[PDB]
């Protein structure tokens, strides 16, 4: 979503939310990532104000103090940035890639389902359409986030295509807007 | 118990430094 994003050709603006959109938001962050609700306090502190950065194509980002938390593009489903999740590891179910499907999702590749099922990943049960942080053998921190595109069970079994779509990697456009300002 | 985890970010290339490896 963000493999050639970048500040300049992407961001028409940042508006500031008002207390009824906040609630609401908050609401659907919940709804969508259950054990994140005893965090919202610490992640979006009843002070600071809390804003949209709006992008090309629809994409909303939103940040407190300056730091990206999460974005979507229409009305869908929130994600997490990298950046949050790195904070906050647990707020998704995970997927471990082989340690050779490293560099292709780094270049922004999507997750083929030999690269869940070969020897040093992990696969693990996941109904199609689950954001999943995607971890890498060998690595402590998460370096995409995907959506399955096929069930984990299909992976296991069709074996070929696209499992996990690649949504936000590691030095995508994302990840090098490291705050709005 | 206690998060936020505070990841350290490489300089140069900004990734986990785990993932120097893979930066040019
Ligand atoms: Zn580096």
């Amino acid at each position: 979503m963000f493999k050639k994003f970048d500040e300049k050709e992407n961001v028409s603006n940042c508006i500031q939310l008002k207390t009824s959109v906040i609630k609401g938001i908050k609401n659907q962050l919940i709804e969508q990532f259950p054990g994140i609700e005893p965090w919202l306090n610490q992640i979006m502190p009843k002070k600071d104000p809390v804003k949209i950065v709006r992008c090309h194509e629809h994409i909303e980002i939103l940040t407190v103090n300056g730091e990206l938390l999460f974005f979507r593009q229409r009305e869908g489903p929130f994600y997490p940035t990298l950046r949050l999740l790195h904070k906050y590891p647990f707020i998704l179910p995970h997927q471990q890639v082989d340690k050779g499907a490293i560099k292709f999702v780094l270049s922004g590749a999507n997750i083929m389902c030999p690269g869940l099922t070969s020897p040093g990943a992990k696969l693990y049960p996941a109904a199609v359409d689950t954001i999943v942080a995607i971890m890498a053998e060998g690595k402590q921190h998460a370096l995409c986030v995907g959506v399955m595109k096929m069930s984990a069970e299909d992976i296991e079994k069709v074996n070929k295509g696209i499992g996990i779509e690649n949504i936000h990697y590691l030095n995508d456009g994302l990840w090098h807007m490291k705050t709005y300002k | 118990a206690d998060y936020p985890l505070r990841v350290l970010y490489c300089g140069v290339c900004s990734l986990p430094t785990e993932y120097c490896e893979y930066m040019p």
